[PDB]
């Protein structure tokens, strides 16, 4: 390629934090956590300080939660437009891939517990910033036909999951997109859907023999 | 003799999509017990008989190699053996075909 | 008036039904194993309480559905309609398979509840007629029986040809309509409380709950009418194609009460037969039965 | 009008259909089971049984050698007639072959196949038409009905 | 050439609301450049009308037609993509709701004849489309009864009017 392909986002996370067992309670401590490992975290603030010098963890989660609110509400009316500028370009498919002829109601209900940075990180530069968010909400999604396949209509669950959002720092242009969202292994599992599957099992040639 | 006039498409689709002209529905489509698949009743099903000539190619594959020419069929009554059987008393005498698979469930 | 118990009761089986239908809560998911010799190793996702083994059925193709007569779930006879309730293997049973036992029962105790229904509706609202029981007889016996206790006006009088001819007209009827058998597990007090005028019933059901551990008891209901089960009956009354009330015998030993005995054959559509052999094999239905 | 005529006209004359049967005929003898057109494989049917009838006349018959002879065009079968074939069917008066229909031919002529063989070979068991047992339901009534007439004289 | 029938999948409608029937789904597949006769093809597609997806492919499944192949493969292709993508929940809950076959783009060619005369030849080439709506085969056609029939002759009779009066 003559012109090298441009990359304002990086697939994946630098360094995946694992969220401690247990921490979905009290719906202190983490905040430590970040104090504690600010060797490896501090120094990605500093660094990040260098490059924007506003970055402050005490602000960052009420403009991070600002981004999830309206990130996710862009599906509702799919404003990809500006969804596009909302999250990251390895973030957007995920989102947005299989609601495809679909129609997705969301709305977020009162956060249950204040949102506070938990990890970040730094690889030109990228710097990765996850934060905690525990929040009640309500989803609904609809086939081409308008009839229901996952989520009820309106009642509230709440819902604990860490975000990762991201930022071209070396890009004059950059701003602070969702990216990804760490999953712990302890979650619960989510709701099933409301249809009926049949996994198939394996098909043989006249050959083979089922074993 | 040709034609005097053109046919129209309304005498034209009464030729073509009279009750003679159409494809007959069958009655006779049942399920095989065995496989699953489908077959008719007067029919052996195919995917079943499928098996049988393929493992009967097998056999008569080993048949070539050992006979190694034409001309050679043997005078006396042939039997198929599969890994772990011995030939008993009464196939003494008697030509043995050796198939490397295990005996088949259903053969027998 | 006959009319208000068909209410009531009809009444009290929706209760029950919505009752156990809200008592499951949410969508919770059931992995069952197809272990049939065809399509083996299918996994159904289904949902708890709600699928039934007709719904798994409906998923491999129509075939299934329509040759399907009855399922094996963890090696235990259910109703195509019944609800599934835990994680199990499943598998398909059909009017011609190897060893037909179970399917047979279930086509012979359906048979006789279509009976029992018929002979409710038949007699003027009049007289008074109360089914007693449905004995359990083999299939070698030739014709499946069902006994009642009909009016004392009536202590003497006994049906004509045309009398049977008509009681099949009725039970054509309803193989018509296309009526699926419902089906319902419920505890006792329920039971005795549909069940309650007829005193008959009422000792059956004592006899069918003290049996099992708990309470529950196997009641069925083909459109309005309803009754005690044995066990597992045919998904639907489409079932059946040829459809005969070959006889009534009165038992002897019923000075008390004349009990009288209702028999028929029936054959599915799966297994028709010929003109003259269902012809004798009739004949040979007119017979007393004897149960063993 | 083809009246009580009891032979197809096949190949490219009475000769030519002599000769494909004859080709037929020789296969299944070597093979013991074999596929052809099912009107084909019916002309050949009743070839197959009376070769069997010449082999049971014996080895030193000089008409059964001429006919097996004649119709084993490869010379190493007339043995396995003698020897193997007849010994085996000493038992049966007739009926050693087993025809059956196999779905049709997928070769865009979509010709009606059937496969011919002679019983009690050593290839694998062909999938037969299995009766129902006498389990199903209809069964068990006709056998109740049996066991009544046969036990009440 | 037009393509309509491909995007027939795309159409999104607005969720239901929770009084209303639900909507059966629907599920529109196509082949396009087959190498057969258009009036060949109707036959098979005009058989197949109105039968429940297992129905048809066992019909399918032992006819000698060149065509019957290609139906049969179209139909599995439909009901693949109908559970995969159209949130149809049993494959066997499908029927075919349209089957028709139409003209493809053919090429010309020469046809050689007896004295250096030709004629010209065509290699034709035709579509097929299939509609698959969830849901058993609508009832079958009733006829009318004799009662019926008498029935809409009352209606004429009592229809008459004086004619060309006040
Ligand atoms: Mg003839
Ligand atoms: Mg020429
Ligand atoms: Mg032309
Ligand atoms: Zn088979």
């Amino acid at each position: 390629l003559e012109r090298p392909i441009h990359l304002a986002c990086t697939a994946g996370i630098f360094d995946p934090y694992v969220p401690p067992e247990g921490d979905a309670r009290m719906s202190l401590t983490q905040r430590t956590e970040r104090l504690r490992k600010n060797a490896a975290s501090q120094l990605a603030i500093r660094k990040i300080r260098e490059f924007d010098a506003n970055f402050k963890t005490k602000d960052f989660p009420e403009k991070a939660k600002d981004i999830f609110i309206e990130a996710h509400l862009c599906l509702n009316n799919s404003d990809h437009d500006r969804l596009h500028t909302l999250v990251t370009e390895h973030c957007f498919p995920d989102m947005v891939w299989d609601l495809k002829y679909k129609t997705v109601r969301w709305g977020f209900v009162e956060s249950l517990e204040p949102a506070q940075v938990v990890h970040v990180r730094c690889s030109n530069m990228y710097g990765q910033v996850t934060v905690r968010l525990h929040t009640r909400q309500t989803l609904a999604i609809y086939d081409r036909f308008g009839r229901l396949m996952y989520g009820q209509e309106d009642v509230p669950k709440d819902v604990l999951e860490y975000v990762v959002f991201e930022r071209h720092l070396m890009n004059p242009y950059g701003s602070w997109r969702m990216h990804a969202k760490i999953v712990p292994a302890w979650a619960p599992p989510k709701q099933p859907i409301l249809k009926t599957l049949m996994i198939p099992g394996p098909q043989l040639k006249p050959w083979e023999e089922y074993e | 003799a040709a034609p005097k006039n053109r046919r129209t498409i309304e005498v034209n689709r009464c030729r073509r999509r009279n009750p003679q002209k159409l494809i007959k529905i069958k009655n006779n489509i049942d399920i095989c017990p065995e496989c699953g698949h489908l077959k008719q009743k007067h029919v052996l099903c195919g995917y079943c008989y499928e098996k049988v000539r393929q493992e009967t190619t097998k056999i008569r594959q080993q048949i070539g190699a050992q006979e190694g020419g034409p001309f050679r069929a043997p005078s006396v009554e042939t039997m198929v053996l599969y890994t772990g059987e011995k030939p008993s008393e009464k196939d003494q005498g008697k030509r043995i075909v050796e198939r490397n698979i295990k005996r088949p469930s259903w053969f027998t | 008036s006959p009319t208000e118990l068909t209410e009531m009761r009809n009444d009290l089986f929706n209760r029950e039904k919505s009752r156990q239908l809200s008592l499951t809560p949410r969508t919770e998911k059931i992995e069952v194993k197809h272990v049939g010799k065809t399509d083996p190793g299918t996994v159904f996702v289904m949902n708890k309480n709600i699928s039934t083994p007709y719904s798994c059925a409906m998923h491999l193709s129509e075939w299934y559905c329509s040759k399907s007569i009855l399922a094996l779930v963890d090696g235990q006879p259910w109703d195509m309609y019944k609800p599934l309730t835990k994680s199990c293997e499943i598998k398909f049973l059909t009017f011609k398979d190897p060893d037909p036992k179970e399917v047979n029962k279930a086509y012979w105790r359906s048979c006789a509840m279509m009976l029992g229904c018929v002979i409710e509706r038949a007699f003027k609202d009049d007289y008074v007629v109360s089914l007693v029981r449905a004995p359990e007889v083999p299939v070698i016996a030739g014709a499946f029986c069902y006994d009642v206790t009909l009016d004392k006006r009536l202590d003497e009088w006994m049906p004509t040809k045309e009398n049977l001819r008509s009681f099949t007209k009725d039970a054509h009827a309803l193989i018509y309509r296309d009526l699926p058998f419902e089906t319902l597990d419920v505890d006792a007090r329920v039971a005795l409380e549909i069940f309650q005028h007829n005193k008959y019933k009422v000792d059956f059901i004592e006899e069918k709950a003290s049996q099992n551990p708990e309470r529950i008891v196997k009641l069925h209901r083909i459109g309005d009418f309803i009754d005690v089960s044995e066990g597992p009956l045919i998904p639907r009354t489409s079932v059946c194609f040829q459809y005969e009330v070959s006889a009534v015998h009165n038992l002897n030993p019923s000075q008390p009460n004349l009990i009288r005995r209702f028999q028929g054959l029936s054959l599915p559509t799966h297994l028709r037969a010929q003109f003259t052999i269902w012809d004798k094999l009739v004949e040979r239905s007119r017979k007393m039965v004897t149960e063993d | 009008i083809s009246h009580g005529r009891v032979y197809r006209r096949l190949g490219l004359g009475p000769e030519s259909r002599i000769h494909l049967l004859r080709n037929l005929l020789t296969g299944l003898v070597r093979h013991e089971r074999i596929e052809a057109t099912w009107a084909r494989a019916d002309e050949m049917r009743g070839y197959a049984e009376k070769l069997i009838d010449y082999g049971k006349l014996g080895d030193t018959n000089e008409r059964a050698m001429r006919m097996a002879d004649f119709w084993l065009t490869e010379k190493d079968l007339i043995p396995k007639l003698f020897k193997v074939l007849a010994p085996r069917f000493q038992g049966q008066n007739g009926n050693y072959t087993r025809m059956l229909q196999i779905p049709n031919r997928k070769e865009q002529d979509r010709a009606k196949m059937a496969v011919i063989e002679y019983k009690g070979n050593y290839l694998p068991p062909l999938p037969l038409p299995h009766r129902d047992s006498n389990l199903t339901l209809l069964n068990q009534l006709l056998l109740g009905l049996q066991q009544d007439l046969h036990h009440n004289q | 050439i037009s393509r309509k029938w491909e995007k027939k999948n795309k159409i999104v409608y607005p969720p239901q609301l929770p009084g209303e029937p639900r909507r059966p789904a629907e599920i529109y597949h196509c082949r396009r450049q087959i190498k057969y006769s258009k009036d060949k093809m109707w036959y098979l597609a005009k058989m197949i009308r109105g039968m429940s997806i297992d129905q048809a492919l066992a019909q399918l499944e032992f006819n000698d037609k060149k065509g019957a192949q290609i139906i049969k493969e179209v139909l599995l292709e439909a009901q693949d993509m109908a559970v995969r993508d159209h949130n149809v929940e049993f494959r066997s809950n499908l029927h075919i709701a349209e089957s028709t076959s139409g003209r493809g783009q053919c090429l010309k060619r020469i046809r050689y004849h007896g004295r250096g005369r030709f004629g010209i030849m065509e290699k034709v080439y035709c579509h097929y489309f299939v509609k698959l709506v969830e849901g058993p085969p609508p009832p079958p056609e009733v006829p009318k009864t004799a009662v019926d029939h008498a029935k809409d002759y009352i209606q004429q009779l009592r229809s008459r009017t004086i004619i060309h009066t006040l």
